[PDB]
């Protein structure tokens, strides 16, 4: 029974790990948006110059 | 996956080895009973002779 | 000699059961591990 | 640290498991000796009385 309680605690810890990895995913989202904005400004500048 | 399957077959094999070990213990105590009665008969033969 | 043989196979059964114990220790070792499928699921949703 | 806690718990638990298996095997041997003794002495008493 103590082992089962420990397993429940580690499942909660894995949920917390999933939350931290969610924050990692939003960081990936921010860097993706950064790259998209950079390429967008570059291509629109190229199109305007052409 | 393989490891859940292994634990299932291991529970099966653990039960099986439990029954065979119980049978082994019964056989061993029967064998030692045979030994004690054989040695008692030998002692009786020795005392008679 | 028969008793010695049955004791030896008892030793074999005890080794087998202790290996099963190691394997269940491994079982809950791998129960308590981090899973990194969140990026996979989010990326699948993005693709969809 | 909690992982190590559950590891020590499981090594202990398997320790009591194997110790209890040995103890119950010993008590099975003892009860077999008791039943053979009681049946032998019961047979002797039946021979004496009957």
């Amino acid at each position: 029974k103590n082992d089962d309680i420990n397993r429940e605690a580690h499942q909660l810890n894995e949920i917390r790990k999933k939350y931290t990895m969610r924050k990692s995913t939003i960081e990936t989202l921010r860097e993706k948006l950064d790259q998209l904005k950079r390429e967008a400004r570059k291509d629109v500048s190229q199109k305007i110059k052409d | 996956d393989q490891m859940r399957q292994e634990l299932e077959q291991l529970e099966k094999a653990n039960e099986k080895l439990r029954e065979v070990n119980n049978s082994l213990v019964v056989s061993l105590q029967d064998v030692k009973n045979e030994e004690r009665d054989i040695q008692h008969e030998r002692e009786s033969e020795l005392r008679t002779i | 000699s028969r008793l010695k043989e049955i004791d030896g196979r008892l030793k074999s059964t005890k080794n087998e059961m202790r290996k099963t114990n190691f394997r269940m220790t491994e079982l809950k070792m791998n129960v308590g591990k981090v899973v990194d499928t969140g990026i996979l699921n989010s990326k699948i949703n993005e693709r969809k | 640290e909690d992982i190590d806690i559950k590891r020590k718990e499981i090594i202990n638990k398997e320790g009591e498991i194997r110790d209890l298996i040995s103890e119950i095997d010993a008590k099975a041997n003892a009860i077999n000796h008791e039943m053979r003794s009681i049946q032998r002495q019961a047979e002797s008493k039946t021979k004496s009385l009957t």
